This record gives structure tokens, sequence and C-alpha cells, in this order.
């Protein structure tokens, strides 16, 4: 006779993005796609010692 | 403390106090919410216009 004794499969490991290091840098938020007109346009005064 | 400071001078010309209790009092809880809305909830760092 011929043996088979073994079946494996592999363990996946889940990454994040919020869990990650990387994210520290990031202010995420999750907002609707409410399609504004290609919105490139934040006009900011910032006040000059 | 200041060289000179000019939170002596506010109350002179008109101008009343940090407007952090002020106006949220003064407003009758109608201005608060557009105050809220189209100004900002925290004037000191950013505000918007």
């Amino acid at each position: 006779f011929e043996a088979i004794f073994g079946t494996f499969c592999n363990r996946l490991e889940w990454v994040y993005f919020l869990t990650s290091g990387l994210a520290a840098a990031a202010h995420a938020i999750k907002f609707h796609d409410l399609n504004k007109l290609t919105t490139g346009k934040m006009l900011f005064h910032v006040q000059v010692p | 403390m200041e060289n000179w400071s000019a939170l002596e001078l506010l109350p002179k010309v008109g101008i009343p106090t940090d407007f952090l209790t002020h106006v949220k009092t003064s407003a009758g809880e109608e201005m608060f919410e557009a105050l809220r809305i189209y100004y900002g909830d925290d004037p000191e760092r950013y505000n918007i216009h």
C-alpha cells in the first residue's frame, strides 16, 4: 500500500491600517462621496508672527 | 506678565471677554448652533470663513 499522513493549509496573518505605525502620520476619516466637483480648493489664511 | 496687554483694550473698544462663555450664553441657543456649524466649535487654532 501507499500512505498519506498529511494535509496542510497556510495560516494567513491579517493586516490592518489603523493598527500599523504608519497610521500615526495620518488623520483618517470615513465620509460620504457626495460628488464634490474636484474639491481641490482648500484656502487657508494662516497668521504669521 | 506681558510687555503690554491688548486685553485691556477690548472692553474699552466694546468687544466683550473671550467669546467663550459669552457667545454661547448670549445666543439664546439659536446663534449657538449657527456658530457651531458655520464658524467652528474651537475658535482658537482654527476657524472657518
